[PDB]
């Protein structure tokens, strides 16, 4: 929701494609790109190779377009979710219910049913019961969850234009972005260490 | 505006089918102002100078083509044998 | 004349077409000082890139940037490509196409990437790209076999046929000269000689290229070690330190035909040679038994050749005949496969030229070169 | 140890 | 009753078989007088072994027989020994089969030469060598689990699945609680104490003892000590002084996970953790990360449970939930394992009997102990 | 024309950058008179410092204002600096630099007041504080090597490998050539002469420097010395009596090899350089063998360069080629690497500006100064 | 020094 919510990387990715579209020629002048064309501005250079497509983009930036000057902190929860594996979470939460419905069956129809069986200190099923009937109204909160999160990446992932089908780009949806981040910094400190010191040596 | 020189070209992977559902169909007043200040700042005139690519420094056979590579591979060592020789 | 660059794991090799020898081979390697300089004017570099990083490799650390055959880190391969051509070769990449070196399988996003920093940071006129076991049976000269590329990456065995690679009986196999590295330091700690650092890990690499072999019986060359001061040897560390290596010659070596002394379920290298014939058809499988070639630096150990024959031929039906090629060339094999194809004048057919790239774009590499 | 750190 | 000895490179504990604690908890320092005795009235003995050394420690050159888990001095160890069963247990050991522990990736010629010793110089009718961490996990009454011991030669970690460990994935680092010694004094000069003699060394250990600590955010930690109070502690020497140390209290356990402090390439200790799962099967995986258990006293600073907790989630994948057990006697877990294990009945056919080690001599100790 | 400041525990030597020869080397003791002046025509004073101290050391109580390298007393400290640059060097230090030198392994209070008393009381525009250690191999023009720096309090060896400084490695030892002469003034009693009074040991100081040698084979040259008279030197005391020592000229210079004659426990200095070796990585051992530079003015016995490299050959292996550099100009190789610092280039980034120490304070020079 | 020799 944040990353949809955010004009600031709205408007920085309106910027670049207009810095693409004017060197590219005019049989590929796109309106649009997939988030996954971030990664081609670390590996262009200029004729002495010093500076990168990003690396001039730092510098763009902070002179004619301070709005945005740090997105970084302003998209904190993106770099925290790329940690997640979303395939993973989804496998585990979802086992949970499996579980759950099948301990239903069990309890209520299967093995554990019958009480002939049990010995009479076989405190079993004084012990399931009291917990089955809480852990069934936590069990609907979590079914409810899952499907919020998936509502809301699937809205988020057909507004940037990523494919939702794609068992790849689900996985792979806020890496992208956060390696878009961690390469823009990395040039953004790259660009302060390298002119400061140039001006300081001037000056002295 | 289109630059004066051919510059460094920046592929991109295009968008998944068009541009049905995402959010580059909307023509914001916060995407025009862009194009306008980029219109105006001195970002465009330094792109020619600085990415302007290196130009291109470039440098009758009934034979199958797959053939020929098996044929120069078996006798690599007769490379500066002429064929009468061979 | 065209570039032939094999980068690798353990060492690149770079050189032009038609020499019949890399000229630069240097360790593939990219060191940076882990501690802080005191001598001022000195004029230090904060990164070393091959033989200058092996030569003051005690006050680096070491980090090898391909592993496992994937390149981890694609800042420091710029780096040792950099070191390659200006350094080590001293020649400019613009007047000169550049030959690149796959590896069996490899996912297609370093596909893409290699052909994108090399077409912008170097901006070569043009490029291909061919499979590391493809060249090796190119350089025996033979197109039609079975090849067992191994090295410091992980062990490939690729049965090709009419020089085109069966994807679907690509074998891999993480057993390579990193492991035995590794499982050689393991158990020499059983004689006290602990290496444990990454600049005593190339100690250990020499200790292997020079004393290790293959012994053709297990049980019985470890009955004889045991009894007999004979197989015994002395390696003198760069301290001057003497240190003696008594039954681990034959111990590390043989990891590779039982997988199970490190651990791993898979089979060793016998038998993942005979599971790989076993995938392709039955009408070539005759001419693949008779054109096995061995590649790379990890099958140079003495006596590999008899081992592997006599162990595969048990597997192997008693119809079949097993001729295991070995030539004495086979570090680089993989490099000069790569100058024979460059020379030829049917090669100028399949460049990917720099004006050919601009209009496709890096997705070119996919369907060009293949 | 022998060759290696001091034990 | 079978007497457990688990000799330390700092202490040695010796107790007997089903006890709940060591009978005799002494340091393992042999001493010998420097200076030249001038009276005759007292014995004044040749040496000193024990605490009995501890007391005089200021005329004695304190030596410690064992050095990184290995027994460097076999003179001195012998005089441990005698000291343990004639002075300390007061018991023949004759009569009763004894237990030792080894760290794992010894030398073959330490664990040789126990086995000689103890059928020579005492004859005890049995023998038997384990695993220290192996007994660590056996203290916790569990058999499914990786063991982090650190004490002051060695810190191995062991991932033990079942009853026996796994031993191709056992990592072992030459950084522990002596290692941190030798650093606690090197930062102390920068305050203005100089503790330079091995009398003096016995002083720091106190001090490590006492008032170190390890800093959930090492970062965060060191701004606070920056604006002075609130965190300094004061010490009272033998002598008679009062010490200060600062930021010194959490800088010396922090070399622990930040091993570049003392020069060495080697991984900390919440990563050495990682690895060493990493090399397991991945069914293991689930079970050894949820079953983490720290033993040794390194590990019984304050907050080295908390602390190590943090950095194995950031590493581990967020899948995974880490759980680390830090029993409260975690200090004696080497011991307490090592009590249970011999008093199984099952345990009655792992013995070495007399008989047996004379007929194969001392390298009996490979083929039948682990 | 930056100022060279080397302050020693015994003399300092302070000139010029970019000149051969300290312009000004005079004792660094402070003394004041014990008696009262009886003569008031004479323009008494009311401290010695310098070579005027020694001219009347007769009647002054001599005070070392450093002690093994750490500054004991900072009023006495200024009174020297205070005498240096307005009457050795006749210069204001407002306007030029100044270097200063220290000690490595050394209070970090003791650094800090270095830099607050010359910002404050002098007002120098910049200062930079190296260790001595670093500073002598400059002056061997060498880049690689283990420097051996004994001077009158402080015995310490720091490693350095192509420029890049080992801190984990450097060892420091107490004992030096002051406590020499406190020890041999204890022996000469042993043959009748009596030295207490602190005026008195500066002639016992002025014994050492001619006569004491450092012998070959100490076992040896004891039984020579006890069975003729060919050793015996005779020396003159400042009031005409004539003295004579014996067996006394290569004991006293013994104590540094055998540190044991002084009832401390730390190793002599050819185990001292051997184990700070060892603290090294294989790889740089063999450069540094080769490599020893020796330095300070304890290092001056005839026959110490000799003995040295036989005490350390029979430490290091067989193979190795020791190779101990003892360039004549070694009492000075301090300072004149100082001058080499001073001159650079290079070096004019990396001075402690008056701009930069007014924004933070005293602390400054712990981040700019190794 | 302050703890341990003189100085
Ligand atoms: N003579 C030899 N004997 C045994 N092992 C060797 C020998 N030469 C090289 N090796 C091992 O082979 C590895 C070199 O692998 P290499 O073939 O260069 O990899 P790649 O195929 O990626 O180029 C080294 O790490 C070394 O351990
Ligand atoms: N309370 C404690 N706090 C910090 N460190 C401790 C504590 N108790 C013991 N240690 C450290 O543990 C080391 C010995 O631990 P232990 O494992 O019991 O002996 P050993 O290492 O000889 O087996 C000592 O060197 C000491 O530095
Ligand atoms: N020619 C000499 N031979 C032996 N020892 C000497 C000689 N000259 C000076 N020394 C000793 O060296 C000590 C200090 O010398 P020096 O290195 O100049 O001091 P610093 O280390 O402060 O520069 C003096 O105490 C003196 O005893
Ligand atoms: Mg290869
Ligand atoms: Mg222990
Ligand atoms: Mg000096």
């Amino acid at each position: 929701l944040e990353l949809r919510d955010s004009k600031v990387f709205k408007g920085l990715l309106y910027l670049i494609l207009y810095l693409g579209n004017y060197m590219n020629d005019y049989v590929r002048q796109a309106k649009g790109f997939a988030i996954g064309s971030l990664q081609r501005l670390p590996l262009i250079k200029n004729a002495n190779n010093t500076k990168s497509l990003l690396h001039i983009l730092d510098i763009t930036i902070r002179k004619h377009f301070p709005q945005f000057d740090n997105f970084s902190p302003e998209l904190s929860t993106v770099t925290e979710a790329a940690k997640l594996n979303i395939e993973a979470i989804e496998q585990e939460c979802s086992e949970l219910i499996r579980g759950c419905q099948n301990l239903q069956i069990d309890c209520d129809s299967g093995a554990l049913s019958d009480p002939t069986v049990f010995h009479p200190d076989d405190k079993i099923l004084s012990v399931i019961l009291p917990w089955l009937m809480e852990g069934t109204k936590k069990m609907d909160f979590l079914k409810e969850h899952l499907r919020t999160m998936n509502t809301t990446l699937n809205n988020a992932m057909r507004y940037f234009g990523e494919q939702p089908n794609d068992p790849n780009s689900k996985n792979l949806f806020f890496k992208r972005v956060d390696s878009f981040i961690i390469d823009y910094s990395k040039a953004r400190s790259d660009n302060l260490k390298s002119e400061e010191e140039e001006a300081s040596q001037h000056r002295r | 505006r289109r630059p004066t020189r051919r510059l460094k070209q920046m592929h991109w992977e295009k968008l998944n089918s068009g541009l049905e559902f995402t959010f580059w169909t909307g023509p914001s007043d916060e995407a025009n102002k862009i194009l306008e200040t980029l219109h105006t700042s001195g970002v465009l005139d330094e792109l020619d100078e600085s990415f302007a690519m290196k130009e291109a420094k470039t440098l009758t056979d009934y034979m199958s083509s797959e053939l020929q590579k098996l044929f120069g591979i078996h006798f690599h060592k007769l490379s500066h044998k002429n064929p009468n020789e061979i | 004349a065209a570039l032939v660059v094999d980068n690798g794991s353990g060492m690149c090799k770079a050189g032009f077409a038609g020499d019949d020898a890399p000229r630069a081979v240097f360790p593939s390697i990219v060191g940076r000082p882990r501690h802080q300089g005191v001598m001022v004017g000195m004029g230090q570099k904060d990164s070393y890139v091959g033989d200058e990083a092996q030569s003051k490799r005690g006050i680096l650390t070491l980090k090898y940037p391909i592993e496992h055959g994937i390149v981890t880190n694609w800042d420091d391969m710029e780096k040792i490509w950099h070191h390659t051509f200006y350094n080590e070769l001293r020649v400019a990449p613009e007047e000169h196409p550049v030959l690149l070196t796959e590896a069996p399988l490899n996912p297609k996003a370093n596909r893409e990437k290699m052909t994108q920093i090399m077409f912008e940071t170097f901006n070569t006129p043009a490029m291909y790209v061919a499979i590391q076991a493809v060249l090796s049976l190119y350089a025996s000269g033979r197109t039609t076999g079975i090849v067992m590329d191994s090295g410091d990456g992980v062990t490939h065995t690729v049965p090709i046929y009419e020089g085109y690679a069966l994807p679907h009986a690509i074998l891999r196999l993480d057993l390579a000269g990193r492991d035995l590295t590794d499982y050689l330091m393991k158990i020499l700690t059983e004689r006290g000689y602990s290496f444990t650092t990454t600049a005593e890990r190339e100690i250990v690499r020499d200790i292997k290229e020079k004393l290790c072999y293959v012994a053709l019986d297990f049980e019985q060359e470890m009955a004889t070690a045991a009894s007999s001061s004979s197989l015994e040897k002395s390696y003198e560390l760069p301290d001057g330190q003497v240190i003696t290596i008594g039954n681990e010659r034959f111990r590390c070596p043989e990891a590779l035909f039982q997988p199970s002394f490190l651990g791993m379920e898979s089979a060793g290298i016998h038998e993942t040679t005979f599971n790989s014939i076993m995938k392709c058809d039955v009408d070539i499988r005759k001419d693949l038994y008779a054109n096995t070639v061995l590649s790379g630096g990890t099958t140079m150990y003495p006596g590999i050749a008899d081992r592997m024959q006599k162990e595969i031929t048990a597997l192997a039906p008693s119809t079949m005949k097993i001729k295991i090629i070995a030539p004495p060339e086979r570090k680089y094999s993989v490099w000069i496969g790569g100058s024979i194809l460059a020379s030829l004048s049917t090669f100028q057919q399949m460049w990917i030229s720099k004006q050919e790239y601009d209009e496709s774009g890096p997705s070119i590499v996919h369907r060009k070169c293949f | 140890w022998x060759a290696x750190c001091p034990a």
